[PDB]
RNA sequence: GGUGGAGGUCCGUAGCGGUCCUGACGUGCGAAUCGGUCGUCCGACCUGGGUAUAGGGGCGAAAGACUAAUCGAACCAUCU
RNA sequence: AACUUUGAAGGCCGAAGUGGAGAAGGGUUCCAUGUGAACAGCAGUUGAACAUGGGUCAGUCGGUCCUGAGAGAUGGGCGAGCGCCGUUCCGAAGGGACGGGCGAUGGCCUCCGUUGCCCUCAGCCGAUCGAAAGGGAGUCGGGUUCAGAUCCCCGAAUCCG
RNA sequence: AGUUCUCUUUUCUUUGUGAAGGGCAGGGCGCCCUGGAAUGGGUUCGCCCCGAGAGAGGGGCCCGUGCCUUGGAAAGCGUCGCGGUUCCGGCGGCGUCCGGUGAGCUCUCGCUGGCCCUUGAAAAUCCGGGGGAGAGGGUGUAAAUCUCGCGCCGGGCCGUACCCAUAUCCGCAGCAGGUCUCCAAGGUGAACAGCCUCUGGCAUGUUGGAACAAUGUAGGUAAGGGAAGUCGGCAAGCCGGAUCCGUAACUUCGGGAUAAGGAUUGGCUCUAAGGGCUGGCAGCCGACUUAGAACUGGUGCGGACCAGGGGAAUCCGACUGUUUAAUUAAAACAAAGCAUCGCGAAGGCCCGCGGCGGGUGUUGACGCGAUGUGAUUUCUGCCCAGUGCUCUGAAUGUCAAA
RNA sequence: UUAGUGACGCGCAUGAAUGGAUGAACGAGAUUCCCACUGUCCCUACCUACUAUCCAGCGAAACCACAGCCAAGGGAACGGGCUUGGCGGAAUCAGCGGGGAAAGAAGACCCUGUUGAGCUUGACUCUAGUCUGGCACGGUGAAGAGACGUUUUUUCACUGACCCGGUGAGGCGGGGGGGCGAGCCGGGCUCUCGCUUCUGGCGCCAAGCGCCCGGCCGGCCGGGCGCGACCCGCUCCGGGG
RNA sequence: CCAAGCGUUCAUAGCGACGUCGCUUUUUGAUCCUUCGAUGUCGGCUCUUCCUAUCAUUGUGAAGCAGAAUUCACCAAGCGUUGGAUUGUUCACCCACUAAUAGGGAACGUGAGCUGGGUUUAGACCGUCGUGAGACAGGUUAGUUUUACCCUACUGAUGAU
């Protein structure tokens, strides 16, 4: 046989992503001494659209506290802040929406967005467009923190770890119907070399386990083996079950 | 005069991709493109410039709102639960 | 009753394509062309150049298609 | 002399042209004169053929410079090895500057330069390559040749240093 | 200059001003000042604007590719006429004038709007501002300084001919193929359609003469019938523009729809309506439309060109899109929608001989990765024995090396 | 009317996202009927252009054992040749498609070959990857359970190997010093804080103070150091280990 | 061919059991002789020719031949044997006309004569089968039809002894 799609995306070529137009990489700020004992305050000096992604990318400023000089920071933008406005960085930061505070000083039930899956990382966790996490409990004895994360996962994180209060602005954006593939032909010209889709079971077996037969089965099991090698594990990896999910 | 019974905006797809997404995608339509009032000057002018970027004519005051509304019902309750816990930090 | 001018909207030119005649031709004008008739023609549109992916490899809106008239494994030399 | 040239008729392309100019490619095919051996699937007094000689002139039109997708050294890593990966990532990555201080020299030797060292100050953080359609200061009118001209000449300007 | 048998104050050609500087029209302003607006007003084709300051006044700025001017009439062109070596940028006369109009075409500048789960480069390079370290002279032959006006010197290198395509390029060739662009006249007409013409170009496409048999290839016509032909109405044919009227089943209420079906269409002579400028009126301008009527021809008039045949159903695929370059354009592929599956980063999926290697990833579950089905509507029943997948494990048969 | 449509359904072998049923719009998709139209046809005719045709010039190619009239016979069972009969007359032109089992291409069908290749899997033998155990890198301390001060194991900790993230490696750890509260009988402590939250401004290149030094004539000119800006430390700071 | 029966009677007008002898190669088989360095594979269309096992017509014989209609048989292939709906069809079935609507061969006549509907490549769908790749004298849809100017034959045209 010959190699599959799914192996050919792993090499870059024609299957990288699109960043021609990209504004850069959205994260927080890098920690130093005004955010790990007080704040630092910056104004939002404009909310751009990035290419690729769903959330729009606030773009604020703040005073290097050591130099004459400003820094632009390129923030995910919590739903609700606007130009013009004071946000603040640090441990003393107060508690409103668009503010970064380390986890461990929020209290229960906070809802936070680009949270640091480690400390000092500049945010990884809850990025895309209307999503959160929430604070469920500190541990003061061993400075952790429990939060809820959008999958509905729940997770241990030191309580030093940063984020910013509020979800991400641009939710909903799910609930439209794309209606056309024209549409979505746009919606991944600006991400990356996905789309459109070609069956498995629409192709020959030399380039897909699925491929060939005169009647258009998979011939096969569809779940795979989580050891399956490359090029083999096609379908639905480790499947757990199957079927409609009826009930909790 | 009415000039469609019930297709209103979604009267552009024509006989297209269903009763149904065409009902459904009709309110999003609608939310879209509708001209809010501004909370920082008054003026019926706030209009969305991206998904999520929604910019006022008048004071030029830009806001990240919703994907389709300016503001979601899921953002607007946080911003009332941030406010409380604020108060029951601070007391 | 007007105004307005949306659309992977319709007739249709340039452009792009290539349904039928199973027409022409079939030691051809042509190792795929010609005529009429046809599809589409604001979009998933057409196209120049630059650039990237190299042979059990690429690339494929998937026909085992395309990869220099060569493709169910190119071409070149050697083993021979 | 059906086919060349001139004159006159009758026609066609009919501004999405069979018109006037370019890019890529060609490379002298361009222009003048001569030949009619061979070639131009008849002929030719003709030709983009053959022969002998000519023809392309710029601060201002392009390249040249910039960076684009990208390509690609060094440090480093890997590698039996030719080498490969990698492009800021495991690097003591600056050979610069207003000013000031010490000397050495000079010249319109008066006083100003130059130079060496010291003091002081210093992010850019990526060598380099990458477009004759992208970015990129500044040239237009008239005349002139067999063949060149926004390039030659005449006239009138402009940018940069 | 052409025509002139008749007519035509006729028809044709032609009737300039560069860059740069100055001045001024014109266009734009989300710029200022006064003032305070409901009996709300202003305003566009649409919009849209106002107590966060509308109307109304008076200003300011930006572009001015338009006109005048320096250039610059000396040049160029048209015409008439003289010379010369006659291969002279030869010499002279006259002229290069005055208005109108437009959903016109082409370009360009500007204003305002719509579309995006699409938001539509970077850098070289240039400029302004904030700051005030500093420097400059002591009342003068004044100094530092100057992005002001003149003046002085220089700008090296390489390309530049011509073809640019039914003959200069690629297809073995002067090959009916292929091959990226710019400018773009009159008439008819909705028109960059077709048909004819001017500017410019060409010589019929690698030959001519004479015939006009068959069979062809390409076009036409046909009495009466009208698919009886054939696998099949293949082929051809009918319909066709525009105006007026009229339009069903079904429908996802958007469509179906140019449904279907009728009438009209020439030429000529008129009538009515539809505006602008100046000083309910008067005067002068004007540009194409629409409607109506009479008359008229052998009923012919979208007279060429251009230009949908239609209806009732069944199957398939929702649609638009794509595909086997060179025998298959399809019901195949894709698609939005729907439903599963993996993954919280020391991760999922994948690449790589190799590593503190690499893509997704400038990413973070509204995400990325892997599958099936295939718009909407309605529904999606039973089976976990089989084969898969998955979860629990010292409770625990077999089980390698050490 | 072996076609089409509507019904029927013990359906060889229909059936539910291997999706079932449907249904507007759409289709160079398949099929049936009808109106209209017509040379598709009855049944053919005529006309035009370009060929063919003849001429001047110019001029290939495919193919070819020898060749080239038939009947039958026999024959490798369908003769151009051979046997027996029929018979035979130069050289040619335009057509034609009966024959030459015409040309074209070492049959693609079929079989054989101890010849292959693409693809599949419950074929045979392997293999990258992957899961898993052992050994090495590979260390420190506490306990718990053992065995005979040593040594096996479990758990919890450590950091220094090793790894990860961030930063222009910019304030880390400990102590000092100062402010707000608490409290025992004005001082010590429990113990916290380190000066920025209203506004779409500004914010560096030290003020001030203390101490020294120099040039010129106590006055002018010009410098240095310290505090301002706490002290000492061994991993830059964190996260793992 | 024999003749038990049928035919009211009566074997043989016309039929004919049980038996038996042949012919044909327009059916299918059986075989594998020729052809696998290729003889173009169904059907239709078109066109000519031939056979007779005669449907019609001419001339006849026999009937359970009154006439009419019909049946059997002889010489006999001169002349005919049609238009259509369904189907790719051969075959079949029906409609209609007719004197009659007979049956066949020519490499199952006839693809450098056509057509390409079917079969019989590569695309694709359904059912059954297979774990699968895939298969199916099971359905379905779309799928390139080359050359004559040579020899002969034939048709016509010059001509030759
Ligand atoms: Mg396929
Ligand atoms: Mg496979
Ligand atoms: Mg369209
Ligand atoms: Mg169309
Ligand atoms: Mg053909
Ligand atoms: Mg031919
Ligand atoms: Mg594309
Ligand atoms: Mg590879
Ligand atoms: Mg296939
Ligand atoms: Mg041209
Ligand atoms: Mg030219
Ligand atoms: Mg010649
Ligand atoms: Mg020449
Ligand atoms: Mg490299
Ligand atoms: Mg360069
Ligand atoms: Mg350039
Ligand atoms: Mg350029
Ligand atoms: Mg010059
Ligand atoms: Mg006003
Ligand atoms: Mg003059
Ligand atoms: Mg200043
Ligand atoms: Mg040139
Ligand atoms: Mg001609
Ligand atoms: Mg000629
Ligand atoms: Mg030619
Ligand atoms: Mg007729
Ligand atoms: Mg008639
Ligand atoms: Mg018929
Ligand atoms: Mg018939
Ligand atoms: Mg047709
Ligand atoms: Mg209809
Ligand atoms: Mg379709
Ligand atoms: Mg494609
Ligand atoms: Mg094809
Ligand atoms: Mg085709
Ligand atoms: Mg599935
Ligand atoms: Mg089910
Ligand atoms: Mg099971
Ligand atoms: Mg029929
Ligand atoms: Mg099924
Ligand atoms: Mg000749
Ligand atoms: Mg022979
Ligand atoms: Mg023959
Ligand atoms: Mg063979
Ligand atoms: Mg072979
Ligand atoms: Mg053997
Ligand atoms: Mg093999
Ligand atoms: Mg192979
Ligand atoms: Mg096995
Ligand atoms: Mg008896
Ligand atoms: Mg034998
Ligand atoms: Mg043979
Ligand atoms: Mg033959
Ligand atoms: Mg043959
Ligand atoms: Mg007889
Ligand atoms: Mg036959
Ligand atoms: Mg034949
Ligand atoms: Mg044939
Ligand atoms: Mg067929
Ligand atoms: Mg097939
Ligand atoms: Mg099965
Ligand atoms: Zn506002």
């Amino acid at each position: 046989g010959r190699v599959i799609r799914g192996q050919r995306k792993g090499a870059g070529s024609v299957f990288r992503a699109h960043v021609k137009h990209r504004k850069g990489a959205a994260r927080l700020r890098a920690v130093d001494f005004a955010e790990r004992h007080g704040y630092i305050k910056g104004i939002v000096k404009d909310i751009i659209h990035d290419p690729g992604r769903g959330a729009p990318l606030a773009k604020v400023v703040f005073r290097d506290p050591y130099r004459f000089k400003k820094r632009t920071e390129l923030f995910i933008a919590a739903e609700g802040i606007h130009t013009g406005q004071f946000v603040y960085c640090g441990k003393k930061a107060q508690l409103n929406i668009g503010n970064v505070l380390p986890v461990g000083t929020m209290p229960e039930g906070t809802i936070v967005c680009c949270l640091e899956e480690k400390p000092g990382d500049r945010g990884k966790l809850a990025r895309a467009s209307g999503n959160y996490a929430t604070v469920i409990s500190h541990n003061p004895e061993t400075k952790k923190t429990r939060v809820k994360l959008p999958s509905g996962s729940k997770k241990v994180i030191s309580s030093a770890n940063r984020a910013v209060v509020g979800v991400v602005a641009g939710g909903g954006r799910i609930d439209k119907p794309i209606l056309k593939a024209g549409r979505a032909y746009h919606k991944y010209k600006a991400k990356r070399n996905c789309w459109p889709r070609v069956r498995g079971v629409a192709m020959n077996p030399v380039e897909h386990p699925f491929g060939g037969g005169n009647h258009q089965h998979i011939g096969k099991p569809s779940t795979i083996r989580r050891d399956a090698p490359a090029g083999r594990k096609v379908g639905l990896i480790a499947a757990r079950r199957t079927g409609r999910l009826r009930g909790t | 005069a009415k000039r469609t019974k019930k297709v209103g905006i979604v009267g552009k797809y024509g006989t297209r991709y269903g009763a149904s997404l065409r009902k459904m995608v009709k309110k999003i339509e609608i939310s879209q493109h509708a001209k809010y009032t501004c909370s920082f000057c008054g003026k019926t002018k706030m209009k969305r410039r991206a998904v999520g970027i929604w910019h006022c004519g008048s004071c030029m005051k830009t806001v990240a709102g919703g994907a389709w509304t300016y503001n979601t019902t899921s953002a607007v309750t946080v911003k009332s639960a941030i406010r409380r816990l604020k108060e029951l930090k601070d007391q």
